[PDB]
């Protein structure tokens, strides 16, 4: 699939003819409880990072892009990628390097006095042209030069980063509510507790440890020799939902102690109404957009394209290894084109661009 | 949109159609140039 | 218990008279960590990691290592209170008024009744039955042929020594013991 045909848009047509004949099987093969368990797993595994990244982006960009816009963009891009993509197993969502680039671009626009959301619109406009040019010349054939060396190094680094961030969030929770002999019993809770609270960090650690222990025990029980095989596999597939339900019920009966919960916007609305609406004018919202920035946005668009390309292609390489028994095929060109095009379209509506996250 | 926005000669559908047309013209020109090479 | 509010002014001597924050949760965390470290070191004893001699040395000292690690972890948490081991200040009787080191068989405060001296046999019979069953079943468990015991075990000598030491310690006002299974 990584060969260079020499024909314009040849890779896209090859990926289409490789994957779309299996479209009928892509609906019938989901009739199993393992698919539902995977849906429940990936729902939380994509919603929680999306909520965290949307909150951080709203804090850092003065709520120009926030939780609601990121969630809507994730939903739309995931629906379109599942309906039209060549590797539906990929999960489309926001990532940390994208957050860093957004912060850097916001700082640049604040320093230069430029409308940052319109700059994002122009960045997406350049991204669409860049991905069309890459797909036209079959630019995704260079991925064949990425051997197991770089793929495994990137996967190990990303897993280490994920584990480090997971532990650092717990460390931050412990720092926010340290272990002290005395506490103030009159602390305002809305919107967040302004002071340390008893039994918070320890209960969070207990819940995290219990969730991890139950998940590992159910994963081992999947491969264990206990119970009838069908029921054993059913329980093992739903191990993560069972652990999540058990720990949520355990925290539910502890009414007195406070634990941080998931936060979602009240409705489908823009994070900051004053800054922008649903549709952002490429010519400018408050002030006329400069002419030079429209042409200068290509280099940030080039960096975004490089980031998204590397992330998505390495993730596709990892998930489509021959040792993983992938007997349906993967399309690099079609997936890259769809991802970057959806990002460029979502840039117009003031929504963040995404990528195929590895984890 | 929201609040008060600066008035422009081109509306948002108009400006996005113009941008898409310019992009399509650039893509077509690049494709024609590439088709010209590797033949002569 | 886990409560929203606590009284920050609670007397600690000899024991806390009221609920304290972060106590039960930290106790649960310490217990879970001790168990997890002990199990992980027991698995590491049978694992294929590290040189074999060092692996066996670490695995044998798995329980002391886990105890030391958890004690050090609790040590650096100064603010939170956890219940500790309590021992008497010195080698003395628990209640000086009740008895001393040597208890007179004829009576300490009042003359001991004659009938109770002969009636004590049935409680002594029950104690002997309990100690005999406990010690002999424990000896059977620890001296199974499948456990590779190649030195032999003596049931009669161990039973005689245990019950005799219990009877002697009864004279000095000390509890009688038995070979506990665990
Ligand atoms: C609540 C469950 C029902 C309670 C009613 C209690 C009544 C009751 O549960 O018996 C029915 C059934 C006995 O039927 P049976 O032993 O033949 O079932 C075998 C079992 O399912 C194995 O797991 C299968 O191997 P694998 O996994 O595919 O590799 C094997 O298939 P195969 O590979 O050899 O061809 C099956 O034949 O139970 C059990 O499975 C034994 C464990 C019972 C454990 C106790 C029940 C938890
Ligand atoms: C801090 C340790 C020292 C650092 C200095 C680093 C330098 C360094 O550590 O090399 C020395 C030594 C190599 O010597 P070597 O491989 O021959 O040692 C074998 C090893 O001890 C096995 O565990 C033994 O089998 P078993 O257990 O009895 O069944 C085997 O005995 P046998 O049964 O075959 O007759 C031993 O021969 O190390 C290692 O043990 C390999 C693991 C190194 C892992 C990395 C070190 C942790
Ligand atoms: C990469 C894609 C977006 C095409 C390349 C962008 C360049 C070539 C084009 C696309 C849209 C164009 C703009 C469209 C409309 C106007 C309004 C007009 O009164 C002044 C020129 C101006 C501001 C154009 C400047 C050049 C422009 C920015
Ligand atoms: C919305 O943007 C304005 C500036 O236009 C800013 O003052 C305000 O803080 C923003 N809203 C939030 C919730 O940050």
């Amino acid at each position: 699939p990584l060969q260079q045909t020499g024909q314009l848009f040849g890779g896209l047509v090859r990926d289409i003819r490789r994957r779309y004949p299996y479209y009928l099987s892509d609906i019938t093969d989901a009739f199993s409880p393992q698919v539902l368990a995977a849906v429940i797993f990936i729902y939380f595994a994509a919603l929680s990072p999306a909520i965290t990244f949307g909150g951080l982006l709203g804090e850092k960009t003065r709520n120009q892009m926030g939780v609601s816009e990121l969630l809507i963009s994730t939903a739309v891009q995931g629906i379109l990628f599942a309906l039209l993509g060549a590797q539906p197993l990929l999960v489309v969502g926001f990532s940390g390097p994208l957050l860093v680039f957004e912060e850097a671009f916001f700082s640049f626009c604040e320093t230069n006095g430029l409308e940052y959301i319109v700059g994002r619109v122009w960045i997406g406009f350049w991204l669409i042209l860049l991905v069309v040019l890459v797909v036209a010349f079959e630019g995704s054939f260079l991925v064949r030069f990425i051997s197991r060396y770089t793929q495994e190094i990137f996967s190990f680094l990303i897993s280490l980063i994920f584990i480090y961030e997971t532990f650092s969030k717990l460390i931050k929770i412990f720092q926010d509510h340290p272990l002290q002999k005395t506490y103030n019993y009159n602390v305002l809770m809305v919107p967040k507790p302004q002071g340390p609270l008893p039994n918070t960090a320890l209960l969070s650690l207990v819940l995290m440890a219990g969730t991890f222990f139950f998940a590992m025990m159910l994963r081992k029980f999947k491969n264990s020799s206990y119970f009838p095989g069908k029921l054993r596999r059913v329980i093992g597939d739903f191990g993560v939902p069972i652990s999540i339900l058990i720990m949520v019920l355990v925290d539910f009966f502890i009414q007195d102690t406070y634990t941080q919960k998931l936060s979602v916007p009240d409705g489908f609305k823009v994070s900051n109404s004053s800054a922008r609406g649903w549709v952002i004018h490429p010519l400018g919202l408050r002030s006329e957009f400069p002419i030079w920035m429209m042409f200068a946005s290509a280099l940030p668009a080039l960096l975004v394209f490089i980031l998204i390309f590397l992330e998505s292609q390495i993730t596709t390489l990892i998930v489509s290894k021959p040792e993983r028994k992938m007997v349906k095929g993967s399309g690099f060109h079609l997936d890259l084109l769809l991802v970057v095009g959806m990002g460029g379209v979502a840039a117009l509506f003031g929504m963040p661009w995404l990528s195929a996250t590895t984890v | 949109g929201e609040r008060v926005q600066l008035a422009h000669h081109f509306s948002e559908p108009e400006i996005t159609l113009i941008i898409f047309g310019v992009m399509a013209g650039v893509i077509g020109t690049i494709l024609l140039i590439s088709y010209g090479i590797r033949r002569l």
